């Protein structure tokens, strides 16, 4: 449900940027921020994946 | 590392805005007290792909039953007058030639700043919002009538 | 320049009045409503990050 | 709230304002040329008034127009930068709990 | 007509208008102070970033 | 008679003013650009019928 709420945040700020202008800084450093979130959200996925396991 | 390096860039560049955006409004109030204009946007009679070209606003009649005075954007182009009914949307032919025109500069009318063109198969009162601009239109037309 | 209300607006034609204009004047504006709502549903999903987290 | 709220609130108030206050403008623009258009020839004082208000209805949209231009050229470099800001508040507080939780690491292994 | 409705008509508008955003301005004024004075002074940055709103 | 001649210093008086607002104005745009303050207002303790007041 955390991860879910996350992801859909994530979303959210990717939505400005395909609105904006498509310049260096937003075409790169913006997306390469969200993408580092994203990737976070699935990594994190796998700890609860492993927790499962576990219990 | 990323973040700290950026946000710093950001710190500056929205300095720098700051600056620019308020030079804009200086030179703003300096336009309106110094050099902004009351006349009237005029009309340009110059040449194009096939000739002299020239568009505008006009004042023009309706087609009701009380005859409503109507305001619409006209272009004079390849010897032929046509009003614009939507932006970005095919035109519709006032006059459907102006070597087959004359020009009625009216002078015993009633209503003021007014001309007609008269052709074989239509014709148009119309009506503008200056003496010069006027003598501009009645003057593409007389160019126009000459082609 | 590039910007995305910058290259829909008529600076040109801004003291002219043209119908370009008016269509300029009206076509910049539905961005400015869209940026609007995406800022909102940003600030809904906030609450509901929040909501979640806590 | 810093940030986004801080942007819907603040951020279109004097835009939606200058954009208020243009369509009025051109609201009296189009009775000036409609009381412009209208006199008869006949009476030149009374057309020369309507066109003086003609002149002032013209002037002043062109005035309002810029204040427009003014205000929309502001936002489309302010949109950009604030949401930005966003995200970098983002994730360095994300940096900042991580390293916490992996400055004792160490002591944990 | 050209006096006394033009005058009623146009002539309250920009005072009117200046009147609408002063007093929004005094509104955030008052939450700029409220945002300044309930912050806690070992929140040192959280309550500089209060006083540069203010 | 008496209507012409009012009338007359009327239309420059009017002139005369257009010019007084407008050089406010323009002061004004001088004041919020290069001289406007943002720091609180201080009180001031100097002497009155019966010493220090503030």
């Amino acid at each position: 449900h955390y991860l879910a709420a996350s992801r859909a945040f994530v979303v959210g700020i990717c939505d400005l940027a395909r609105l904006g202008p498509p310049e260096p800084m937003m075409a790169e450093c913006l997306e390469k921020f969200t993408v580092s979130l994203n990737h976070k959200l699935d990594s994190h996925a796998e700890l609860l994946d492993a927790t499962q396991h576990t219990l | 590392q990323y973040r700290k390096e950026l946000g710093a860039q950001l710190h500056q560049l929205v300095l720098n805005s700051a600056r620019e955006k308020r030079d804009m409004e200086q030179r703003h109030v300096l336009l309106k007290q110094k050099e902004l204009g009351g006349e009237e946007p005029e009309p340009s009679l110059r040449e194009g792909p096939g000739g002299l070209v020239m568009e505008g606003h006009l004042f023009k009649r309706a087609s009701n039953a009380f005859k409503t005075w109507s305001r619409r954007w006209f272009t004079i182009q390849s010897n032929q007058l046509v009003y614009q009914k939507k932006y970005k949307d095919p035109v519709t032919v006032v006059v459907d030639d102006l070597r087959l025109c004359t020009v009625k500069l009216c002078p015993d009318s009633e209503r003021r700043f007014c001309f007609e063109v008269v052709s074989t198969s239509k014709s148009c009162l119309l009506q503008a919002d200056s003496e010069r601009l006027l003598q501009l239109w009645v003057s593409a037309v007389q160019s126009s009538i000459a082609s | 320049p590039l910007g995305s209300m910058t290259v829909k607006l008529d600076f040109e034609e801004c003291l002219k009045d043209s119908p370009r204009f008016r269509a300029s004047i009206e076509l910049v504006e539905a961005e400015v409503s869209e940026l609007e709502t995406r800022l909102e549903k940003l600030l809904k999903l906030g609450t509901g990050l929040l909501e979640s987290g806590r | 709230q810093q940030q986004i709220q801080t942007l819907v609130k603040e951020g279109l108030r004097g835009f939606r304002e200058a954009r208020r206050d243009f369509w009025r403008g051109a609201e009296s623009l189009e009775a000036a040329l409609t009381h412009n258009a209208e006199v008869p020839r006949r009476r030149a004082q009374e057309a020369e008034e309507a066109g003086a208000a003609l002149r002032t209805a013209r002037a002043g949209y062109r005035g309002r127009a810029l204040d427009y231009a003014l205000q929309i050229n502001v936002i489309e470099d302010k949109r950009k930068f604030d949401i930005m800001e966003f995200v970098l508040r983002l994730v360095e507080a994300q940096a900042t709990h991580f390293q916490q939780g992996h400055e004792e690491l160490s002591r944990l292994s």
